[PDB]
């Protein structure tokens, strides 16, 4: 039995599976839309998070939430191969990716999906991971950059404090994994941010919302 | 830059 | 003292001097990318890279190792971004010499990097740790290249070990570094788009790939 | 494969 109080939490208010049901593209941005809501409550329950300013909670969302979405798909996909669980009724590999319209992204993904196999990435590195991917933003819209910090030095703690009882330590390996899961993020907003242009698929408001924040 | 849908979801104690 | 550490100390550029304003960029950019191949040749391990892997990540992080060294050489000012030892531009002049707002994005990343105080030993060992954390999807022999990586890491440890703590911290702007050298990217990109601005070969071939 | 400038610094001094 572990002790770490942080990784608890973290586990306990991991969202549930998440389902496509019970057109491609247009399926894809109804489920991305429900994640982010998903998403907004998953980071009101982080001990340190709501006690951001409410400016700053938003400040923090609108860069990050396609990080969050993306580990989220990246996750489901592990004991896959070469293959992505968008959802756990919806799987894809790099020439369906193709299909359903989503272009070069199946690549992407995947490299990070790779990425995090060759770790051997456990429930506990990934919801710290997750939690870590939000309190990095580096949006030049937070006003407590502190604050944020703070948050940010608490998660890391709480990393080395896990590995330092189970699984070019342990902690470092995970971390730079960081820099592909925000390149991976940005990729995939510029592909949705395409598709909102481009005007042909139905998407709700929150995630056109979304979509423009983190493009600023 | 509109924020309207997320600052409901964020205020929404439920 | 760690023997990888020392090395990088040995192999490290020496500083750089200006040689317009988005021409001058433009040449200087390519120049730098001279220094960083023969940089990479240097680095233990990289040599023994298959040539098409030596290739594939250069062709990905090149950006990221001048901007970093933007950075560096940024860092004992304020609110100023020192291109070179004698190119030093403010935020406004930054948008004049028609920078759209790249200066923004990499003041972003200093004050990033200055809220930590990077030491000499660190900023070179981050320099070629993000060198061998390429992502590129043309790489062949992920297993060398990683070897390299972990190498650079343990190096990492061992000098914060005068650990992890700080080592982390560092680890945590990789993220930053990268977006923000591919802002410049794309910046430039546009900049040879417009066609007015010149620009080498070298130059103008990494920008595509 | 656009690389021939690139390759030109890796092979030589």
């Amino acid at each position: 039995a572990p002790v770490n109080a942080l990784v608890s939490h973290l586990l306990v208010v991991e969202p549930e599976k998440l389902y496509a049901m019970p057109p491609a593209v247009a399926t894809l941005c109804d489920l991305f839309d429900r994640e982010i809501v998903v998403t907004i409550s998953w980071a009101k329950s982080i001990p340190g998070f709501s006690s951001l300013s409410l400016s700053d909670q938003m400040s923090v969302l609108q860069s990050v939430w396609m990080e969050v979405l993306v580990l989220g798909v990246a996750q489901r996909s592990l004991p896959l191969q070469d293959e992505l669980a968008f959802a756990e009724d919806l799987v894809l590999d790099e020439e369906g990716a193709r299909a359903a319209g989503l272009g070069e992204l199946g690549a992407a993904l995947l490299q990070l999906v790779r990425r995090l196999q060759a770790l051997r990435l456990e429930r506990e590195e990934y919801v710290l991971l997750k939690a870590l991917a939000l309190a990095n933003s580096d949006s030049v819209h937070i006003e407590d950059a502190e604050a944020v910090e703070q948050l940010r030095e608490a998660l890391h703690e709480a990393l080395l404090e896990y590995e330092a009882g189970r699984a070019r330590r342990r902690a470092g390996r995970l971390l730079l994994t960081l820099p592909l899961l925000r390149q991976t993020a940005g990729k995939v907003l510029a592909h949705f941010y395409g598709v909102k242009l481009e005007g042909k698929v139905p998407m709700h408001k929150l995630f056109l919302e979304m979509l423009e924040a983190m493009m600023d | 830059r509109p924020c309207s849908e997320l600052l409901k979801y964020l205020t929404t104690n439920d």
